[PDB]
């Protein structure tokens, strides 16, 4: 029987293929520009060749499997995932972009083989630092002046980089700042045993390797309602677009307060992409002008042509300080075909923080367990680093 | 130093070829063109001719210089004159053209054939720009066109040809002279050209075509070449010269093609084969003369030849020819086929094993042809019907490899027709069909074949005793099938059961009952198809069956009648 | 119209390209490359002599004779003993015209350069060119006569030799 | 086709990266040419010798290469000897070695039964060793052998290895016990059970993933045992790596399909009881019934687990879970709300497409099995703008599943609004039709609004042939469920057909059928329709003609009983009238006669055949 694996990019180009064994020889692909899209193909003949396909997209790479006849689709998906991970660990870690794949296309094949050798798919499975990175994304709905967090997804990854000498155990205590923190997802080198470990606690065994310790996804809608959090800072970014417009102008005020971020650790790069629908209105209809937006700590550059704002806040602005981004949108029209409407559409704000907790998983203490005592020689490191990403905040007006 | 000049010139030429200011280089090139050495003059001239385009002052200068060189005796005078003229021709402006014409006119009158040739070629390029100049020089050409030297004549002609491309009206004037020259030339290339020219004039002016045609065919008859022969043919076929008045011409051309096709060179072959086909589409009689040639080409390995043959075979078939062709194709394809189905190797002779060779599109075409052949007349004459039946089944097999579904469809349709016709063969056909169905390869890819088979069996179940095995096949295969097929199968089976029930009385036999039951279970399963239409179609049949069963249980004799009684009742109830 | 002639040695090295009309040099280069390529794939016994190509076989690979085409451009190849002469013609020049011109060229070259070698062709690129031009001119091969050509070449050789540092 | 495809593929493959192993040599360092050696004959000698060297490290290298050569079928290559040597080396105390060796064994067995047997013996000896790390791997290979003869061995071992307290060994002993039953089943089951039990109760993730991959196999057949065992498995999954979770899903899927312990009388009296749960009878804890599956910590744990996995941020675990949740469910399981919420959450989380599509689909499947759950999530799936024709299509299918009566209005509003508003492609319109169809199947009160919407679209638009075919199929379905709204639907369609003498062959087909079907409800009018069709049949396509027949036929019937007693004509009983008698043979006949004649003039046989019969039956009353 033959198995084959292929890896394609987002633009449908095959990046890697592998065949194992043997004799071996448009709508979804068309769509894959969407990132999510390829689904199965049957090459098929009765040589059943079956095909199957599965595709996996990770970190811009797509992975296609084929199987010949039997194995089942799910079995092929599981093999695809393990392969993905292995590709991350091997290549160290940070990216497998198409460019990286290509360069490393063989390194991927080699892995595939190993996974299959062991027979089995092998299955698929002193200083400490904890670097909590958090990427929020939140879908807000404006109604009446207040932005109500309708949805949101904060994705936390918690990595930890260690430097022990042996393999002691770690307990991590996460705090809830009464937001029941509910599901921390834990990395294959991590254990969360049952309520022994409490819901707020996590135990992890060394790898040497950077390890994502826990990913946490918190759906802000219930949390925020349970915790009452109008995000007063972060996430709830309140944009006020004032119509009372004239035929060309408009003013919108967006404030991103960082009151609730004091312990959220630095924000490495808040990027705001405001889309002014110009897709359905023809950029000539939307000539828009963004006149002033003032951040106290970042930089704005406008792309009118393209019909977009990007505002990039640099990491220095940290506490309590509230970067306020005001400014004005003026819709300049050389056509008459602009009716002074710009449906104002969705302003997605993606934040990335470092060193803080996606759910509020701030690790309040990290303790070591092995018959060890405190100052038996264990120290605290610096420079784990996690990353977290979802998709993306959205404020609808 | 002359050697340095040559170097400078090389560099300037390279710069002018790039797309660089030629005006700046002109002055320099002009000075070099004034060097006595003939080589330097030649290189200078080449550069200027590359440069002149657009700048009129430069051009003017270049002209003056070339003129001087033309007038100088020159003693390698031929070369210098020769080059200069080319040069001037490649320069075009109205001012220059005016000057040049006078110079060319003088040079046309030089003795030396080299000079004359060049001069002619020049007047060509000039005219390509400036029509007035042409008019004035038109006369000279006519005089030169009449020089004794075949190379000079050949040139005069080419020139008149170009001018027809740009001016046809003036040259429709000279056409007679051209016809008189072509009649005086011994040289093949010269003849070939003259032929083209007339073709060019024909697109414009059928009158000419008529005069010239017969001059072509006489010339082809006197030249051997080969190109003159092909040419006459292409001209004949092109001007669309042909028109029918020109059949006779075409015939001669064909006869010459056939002789050539019958040379071992693929270039000449292909060219002939194509020309033959084209003619055939147009003239069947010619084809009948060229069947032999075709058959021989079938054994040629060249895909363009093969494809061209198959296309010819389709319009030639006679019965003996049919059978021959069929067998030949079947054999070839078992031995010619594969290559591009597999890859796409380029052709080789050598492997002693041979990579083997047909494209995918050739295969599909072949099959289509076979089917047509069998259905024409009607090949009531495959004498051996057996062969046809075989062939058809075979094709189906190979195509399973191809798919293209359409191949597979056409084949099926044909098979059905054969079966309907030739009641003998039916039994053979049915047996094969049943086997093909139970061999999974048909199920793969082939819903159409399955649909056809289903039909054939309902009709001929009356021939087949064991209508039980057939039906247990079909019932087992229904789960493997597409919706269209499922609909068909359902429909057929029902059509059958009606026939059987009419015959069962042997006992009613229990078997019929079991078979009905099975069919029922199946149809129930299909009543669960996602497409509502199909679903309803199946549910209807399920009920129909269940009925027959009940009837059989209670009776035997009353079954056929009962079915016509109950079945419609059910059907109406459901629909109602 | 021959828009260009390329003469290559058996090892595919171009040695002379003549372009009778302007065409863009980058296009000419590309073409010359493709033609060379096919030539290589074609066998010495094939050497193809020609590669006519619908564009689509421009290259398409699947049946490797996929020929080469570039649409509006027909490529005629001729192999002699050791040199290959490729003539690229516009779609409007006839194949025969192109062949004849080639054959005549070749004969002349053989007569003049009875043994042509590659090195002798290079150095005498001008000579080879001259012959080619004469043959071509007014689009016309005007003397067709191999005896006249042979003479003319001898005349040219005498000139270039007389000039040779401006030449060599 | 296939030829060219493969050709290209291979080419790219091989070439990259510098043919595997020839590149494997090229990049070795000075001693980097090893690769090319073993590649260009390492050689058996190198292998054998390296195995007979007594050093666990050397046995490793030899094991690696050996495994490759065996895989290549270098045929030349005794594999028997390597097999033997490798078997002896299995008894080495090094884990890496034991691992490789196990891999090898599995290879040989693929080709040769004797060797398969030896490899099994060796594994038995090492299984009786005190080292739990080895006894494990060793038991693993025994499982990847496929064989039934290896069962009596593998067992005695598996027994001894369960009876070992070690977590690693306990992981492997499951893999074996499993790949064992998959073959020699009876002699082995008593033990293979009391074993798998003690096992599953291990803590180490690599042991759990193993017993799992196990239990999944043995139980395909002996599910009573599996249960008491399946529990720790579900408990474990909740505590575990995202990989180890997906695996447990595949199993939990299989197991369930096998132990549904049968519902047979289901003791709903077990505790706190769900349907009830057995415990196994052989354990006899008050037999806890079967449906165990939904109640029993094993099944239940499975469902809850599946959820967490979905909540666990991994999309795969999410899709897979959705598939398993669909199979178990006694519907009581999906009603879980959690499964749904999770899915929906994923959808919005998902960035990835394979997913969006999967999500939109899942939502459909789950709505199908459970609509009431998606209802709080509908407003969430109001369509996302970015998305393509297929996506907008899926959104339609969802709305169709979510319809309550109180919600239905909210939905329809969104639909109709889309059909008219969007610039919707024809394809979208096609689906929007299939949905609204399925929607009315559920609600009757809302059906009228649905149908009206459909018809209005058809009557008005000259719709495309594809769309017409769809609508026709839909209108047919609704009529089938709501015959009261049916009558209008028919009249409306009749007019449309009568106008369109041009219609498409498939359209005429649908339109006509619908009228055969509806005729029972008011087959007083249907003669008018059939009349127009006949009159215009003669100018139509075959398939269209076929349908027109069956539907003339049906129409005729429904009303024979209703016609006959009505038709048995001028019988007086029919001029007497209840309701349908219907003016019957005359009105219907006049129609059928035309139809028959028209069908005969069509080419398709089925059309004519039916047309012939229809006339015969009709005629005779």
């Amino acid at each position: 029987m033959y198995l084959s694996f292929y890896i394609t990019d987002t633009k449908n180009k095959l990046i890697f293929q592998y065949l194992l064994g043997a004799t071996a020889p448009p709508q979804l692909l068309e769509d894959s520009s969407s990132d999510d899209y390829l689904d199965h193909s049957m090459v098929g003949r009765d040589l059943e060749v079956y095909k199957y396909f599965s595709v996996i997209n990770k970190l811009n790479y797509w992975c296609l499997a084929s199987t010949s006849k039997s194995k089942g689709p799910l079995d092929c998906f599981t093999f695809l995932e393990t392969i993905d991970r292995i590709l991350l660990e091997y290549f160290d870690k940070d990216k497998l972009s198409i460019k990286k794949i290509v360069n490393n296309y063989d390194r991927i094949s080699l892995i595939f083989n190993c996974c299959v050798e062991a027979g089995e798919p092998n299955v698929s499975d002193n200083e400490l630092y904890v670097d909590l990175l958090e990427t929020f994304h939140v879908v807000f709905e404006k109604k009446k002046s207040h932005l109500r967090l309708l949805t949101g997804s904060i994705h936390g990854i918690v990595d930890v980089r260690s430097y022990l000498n042996d393999n002691p155990l770690v307990a991590v205590k996460l705090n809830t700042m009464g937001n029941d923190i509910g599901i921390p997802s834990l990395h294959d080198c991590v254990e969360i045993n049952d309520g022994v470990f409490s819901p707020s606690n996590i135990t992890f065994i060394p790898p040497d390797g950077k390890f994502r310790l826990l990913e946490y996804s918190v759906d802000l809608s219930s949390q925020v309602k349970q915790s009452g959090v109008r995000m007063n800072s972060i996430g709830l970014m309140s944009l006020h677009f004032q119509n009372g417009l004239g035929k060309d102008s408009d003013e919108f005020e967006l404030s991103l307060n960082i009151e609730n971020f004091k312990k959220v650790s630095q924000v490495d790069d808040l990027k705001i992409d405001l889309q002014f629908n110009v897709e359905n209105a023809d950029p000539n209809e939307i000539a828009y002008k963004i006149k002033i937006l003032r951040n106290t700590h970042g930089r704005f550059e406008n792309s009118i042509i393209m019909g977009q704002g990007q505002w990039i806040f640099d990491k220095s602005t940290a506490t309590g300080t509230v970067p306020v981004l005001r400014g004005c949108i003026e819709y300049e029209n050389t056509g008459p075909n602009f009716t002074k409407k710009v449906d104002l559409q969705t302003v997605s704000l993606e934040y990335s923080y470092i060193g803080q907790s996606a759910s509020g998983i701030y690790v309040e203490a990290i303790d070591i367990v092995s018959g060890l005592t405190i100052g038996k020689n264990t120290k605290l490191y610096k420079g784990a680093k996690y990353k977290t990403q979802t998709g993306n905040f959205q404020v609808r007006l | 130093d002359l050697n340095s000049k040559t170097n400078a010139v090389l560099k300037l030429t390279y710069l002018e070829m790039y797309g660089f200011d030629m005006a700046w280089c002109n002055f320099h090139i002009l000075e070099v063109m004034s060097s006595n050495k003939l080589q330097q003059k030649r290189v200078g001239y080449l550069a200027a001719s590359q440069s002149f385009y657009k700048d009129s002052d430069i051009l003017m200068l270049a002209t003056n210089l070339l003129k001087k060189d033309l007038k100088y005796d020159g003693n390698n005078d031929v070369v210098k004159v020769g080059i200069a003229l080319s040069g001037l021709s490649t320069i075009i402006t109205p001012s220059l053209a005016r000057d040049i014409a006078d110079d060319l006119f003088t040079m046309l009158n030089s003795t030396r054939p080299y000079i004359r040739k060049k001069a002619i070629t020049a007047l060509f390029k000039v005219f390509l720009q400036y029509p007035e100049a042409l008019r004035d020089n038109f006369d000279k050409f006519v005089s030169k066109l009449d020089d004794d030297d075949i190379s000079v004549v050949s040139a005069a002609v080419s020139v008149i040809c170009e001018l027809s491309k740009k001016n046809p009206q003036p040259f429709i004037q000279l056409s007679p002279l051209l016809y008189e020259i072509l009649v005086t030339i011994d040289n093949n290339w010269i003849i070939i050209r003259l032929l083209k020219l007339f073709t060019n004039l024909s697109q414009v002016e059928p009158k000419l075509r008529a005069k010239l045609l017969p001059k072509i065919l006489e010339l082809m008859e006197s030249t051997v070449a080969t190109s003159v022969i092909y040419e006459s043919v292409n001209c004949i076929v092109k001007g669309n010269m042909l028109e029918e008045d020109d059949f006779e011409t075409a015939m001669a051309c064909l006869e010459r093609l056939h002789t050539f096709c019958d040379s071992q060179d693929p270039n000449l072959r292909y060219i002939s084969c194509i020309l033959f086909y084209k003619i055939g589409k147009i003239n069947t009689d010619f084809i009948s003369r060229f069947d032999q040639l075709i058959i021989r080409l079938l054994s040629d390995v060249d895909v363009s030849i093969r494809s061209k043959a198959i296309e010819l075979v389709e319009g030639i078939v006679d019965e003996d020819n049919l059978k021959a062709i069929v067998q030949t194709l079947m054999k070839q394809f078992v031995d010619e086929d594969v290559v591009i189905l597999q890859t796409g190797s380029i052709v080789y002779e050598k492997s002693k094993r041979i990579p083997i060779i047909i494209p995918e599109n050739y295969k599909i075409k072949m099959v289509n042809v076979i089917i047509s052949i069998c259905s024409a007349d009607n090949y009531s004459s495959v004498n051996d019907f057996e062969w046809y039946n075989a062939v058809i089944m075979d094709l189906a097999m190979l195509c399973q490899d191809i798919s293209d579904k359409s191949l597979g469809s056409k084949i099926g349709e044909q098979f059905r027709n054969l079966m309907i016709k030739v009641p003998s063969m039916r039994e053979v056909t049915i047996a094969n069909i049943i086997k093909l169905i139970s061999n999974d390869n048909i199920n793969k890819q082939l819903p159409t074949v399955l649909r056809e088979c289903i039909w054939c069996l309902g009709e001929f179940s009356t021939l087949v005793e064991n209508g039980n095995d057939l039906i247990k096949i079909m019932t087992e295969n229904i789960s493997y099938y597409s919706h269209s097929v499922q609909e068909v199968l359902i429909l057929a089976l029902v059509k059958v059961f009606s026939n059987w029930c009419n015959n069962f009385q042997e006992d009613k036999r229990f078997e019929i009952k079991m078979v009905l039951k099975e069919l029922i279970e199946f149809f129930e399963n299909l009543s669960y198809s996602s497409t509502f239409e199909v679903q309803e179609r199946s549910v209807e049949v399920l009920e129909f069956l269940r009925l027959s069963l009940e009837a059989l249980e209670e009776d035997t004799e009353g079954l056929p009648m009962l079915l016509s009684e109950v079945l419609p009742s059910f059907f109406n109830a459901y629909e109602l | 119209m021959i828009h260009a002639v390329l003469i290559f040695n058996k090892k595919c090295q171009p040695r002379l390209v003549k372009f009778y009309t302007p065409v863009d040099l980058p296009k000419q280069k590309l073409l010359l490359e493709q033609v060379y390529e096919l030539i290589s794939q074609r066998n010495s016994d094939f050497q193809s002599s020609f590669l006519v190509t619908p564009p689509s076989l421009l290259l398409s690979n699947e049946n490797n004779n996929d020929e080469v085409n570039n649409e509006d451009i027909q490529i005629i190849y001729k192999n002699y003993a050791t040199l290959y002469f490729t003539f690229i013609v516009d779609d409007q020049e006839s194949e025969l015209a192109i062949l004849d011109l080639i054959q005549t060229f070749v004969e002349s070259l053989d007569r003049c350069f009875t043994e042509v070698n590659e090195l002798d062709l290079i150095f005498n690129w001008q000579t080879l060119e001259s012959v080619l031009e004469e043959i071509v001119q007014g689009g016309m091969v005007i003397e067709t006569n191999v005896n006249r050509i042979v003479a003319s070449v001898d005349e040219l050789n005498k000139a270039a030799e007389s000039t040779d540092s401006k030449i060599g | 086709m296939v030829d060219s495809i493969h050709r290209i593929a291979s080419a790219l493959d091989t070439a990259k990266v510098i043919t595997r192993e020839a590149a494997a040599v090229a990049t070795s360092k000075l001693g980097e040419s090893s690769y090319t050696y073993y590649s260009q004959n390492i050689n058996p000698q190198q292998l054998v010798t390296l195995l007979n060297s007594r050093n666990s490290r050397e046995v490793r290298d030899a094991m690696k290469r050996i495994i490759s050569i065996m895989a290549s079928d270098d045929d030349s290559i005794d594999v028997q000897l390597y097999f033997a040597d490798v078997v002896k080396n299995i008894t080495t105390n090094d884990t890496k070695v034991k691992r490789l060796i196990h891999l090898y064994l599995l290879r040989f067995a693929e080709n040769d039964p004797n060797l398969t047997l030896l490899s099994i013996n060796s594994l038995q000896k090492s299984l009786s060793d005190s080292n739990s790390e080895l006894r494990c791997f060793a038991l693993s290979a025994l499982s990847d052998m496929k064989m039934s003869s290896l069962a009596p061995i593998i067992l005695h071992t598996v027994k001894k290895l369960v009876t070992d307290p070690s977590a690693m060994v306990r992981g492997e002993v499951a893999l074996a016990i499993i790949k064992l039953y998959r073959a020699g089943k009876n002699d082995y089951h008593e033990e293979l059970l009391d074993i798998l039990k003690e096992l599953m109760a291990d803590t180490d993730p690599k042991v759990i993933s193993c017993a799992v991959l196990a239990y999944k196999e043995c139980y395909a057949d002996h599910l009573e045992l599996l249960h008491g065992h399946f529990r720790r498995y579900c408990r474990i999954i909740k505590q575990l790596d995202s990989w180890s979770q997906s695996y447990l899903i595949e199993l939990l899927i299989k197991y369930c399909k096998q132990y549904l312990p049968k519902p047979t009388v289901v003791d709903k009296s077990s505790e706190g009881s769900p349907r009830s749960c057995p415990l196994p009878d052989k354990y006899n804890e008050i037999e806890y019934p079967s449906y165990e599956v939904v109640n029993d910590p094993d099944l239940d744990l499975f469902l809850q687990s599946l959820n967490c996995l979905i909540y666990s941020s991994n999309p795969t675990v999410i899709l897979s879970c959705c598939n398993a949740l669909y199979q178990l469910a006694s519907p009581l399981q999906m009603k879980n709300t959690k499964f749904i919420e999770a899915l929906v959450r994923t959808v919005t989380m998902t960035e990835n497409q394979g997913n969006k599509e999967m999500l939109l689909q899942a939502i459909h499947f789950l709505s199908i099995l459970d609509q009431t759950l998606f209802l709080p999530y509908t407003k969430k799936f109001y369509v996302f703008p970015k998305d393509p024709i297929v996506a907008s299509i899926w959104k339609i299918q969802i709305l169709s599943t979510l319809i309550n009566e109180s919600n239905v209005k909210e939905i329809f509003k969104e639909l109709k609004y889309y059909v008219a508003s969007a610039h919707f492609p024809e394809n979208v319109v096609i689906m929007a039709v299939k949905s609204l169809s399925r929607c009315g199947q559920l609600s009757t009160s809302w059906e009228s609004h649905v149908m009206k919407w459909l018809i209005d679209h058809m009557e008005s638009h000259n719709l495309s042939a594809s769309v017409l075919d769809a609508y026709v199929n839909v209108i047919r379905m609704l009529v089938q469920k709501n015959p009261t709204k049916h009558l209008r639907i028919i009249f409306k369609l009749a007019d449309l057909l009568t106008v369109q003498t041009s219609l498409a062959d498939n359209a005429r087909a649908g339109i006509v059928w619908l009228f055969g079907e509806i005729a029972s409800i008011e087959f007083k009018i249907c003669p008018d329709v059939l009349r127009r069709l006949i009159q215009n049949f003669s100018n139509e396509g075959p398939e269209t003609r076929c349908q027109i027949l069956v539907l003339s036929a049906k129409l005729l019937s429904y009303d024979i009983d209703n016609f006959k007693q009505a038709q048995v004509t001028g019988s007086e009983e029919n001029n007497q009238n209840p309701p349908y008698y219907d003016f019957s043979g005359s009105r219907i006949s006049q129609m059928y006669n035309a139809v028959l004649y028209l069908a005969k003039y069509d080419d398709e046989f089925d059309i004519r055949d039916r047309a012939r019969m229809i006339s015969s039956l009709f005629d005779s009353g």
